[PDB]
């Protein structure tokens, strides 16, 4: 399951949505636009946890984000940007505080986004799909998709 | 061009 979510220049996520029935099962419930940066993606883990989707038994969380380069000014702002996305992600990730969670972050650029609405996937997942291909090995979305991320890290 | 930003997560 994956959750994408939209976010402003001011870095307030603005639309919340879920691409997998399992993911809408944990981003359902979550009203608060102004702050679901760190408070979703917290609440969102524990809200799988409970599903029993993820375990603490060592769990990997892959999160991807990307930001408008059309923009000469937002080029210039994307450093900025990217800091603090990242710090938003590092402070719910510092409200989990579990030992057991590794998190991992990789940047998207417009064509990776485009080849994710051919594929109607999320961006985050084309990623891995990517370095899959590299590597050789046959891997599929529905494959992984059954698969932990964790698991799909370590091979 | 509504949307300025925005971001996915992966998660199993």
């Amino acid at each position: 399951p994956s959750v994408e979510f939209t976010i402003n220049s001011k870095h307030k996520v603005i639309v919340t949505s879920a691409i997998n029935q399992d993911a809408s099962e944990v981003l359902d419930g979550l009203e608060l636009k102004e702050k679901d940066l760190k408070s979703a993606l917290v609440m969102v883990l524990e809200k799988a946890e409970s599903l029993g989707y993820i375990s603490d038994d060592k769990n990997y969380v892959l999160v991807s984000m990307a930001l408008n380069d059309k923009n000469k000014k937002t080029r210039d702002k994307r450093e900025e940007k990217i800091d603090e996305l990242k710090e938003t992600i590092e402070q719910g990730i510092e409200a989990l505080d579990n030992d057991t969670i590794v998190h991992r972050t990789v940047t998207v650029d417009l064509e990776e986004r485009n080849k994710a609405l051919e594929n109607e996937l999320s961006m985050g997942r084309y990623y891995l799909y990517l370095e899959a291909k590299e590597k050789g090995m046959d891997i599929t979305i529905d494959e992984v998709k059954s698969s932990k991320i964790s698991d799909l890290i370590e091979k | 061009g509504s949307e300025y930003a925005y971001v996915s997560v992966d998660v199993n």
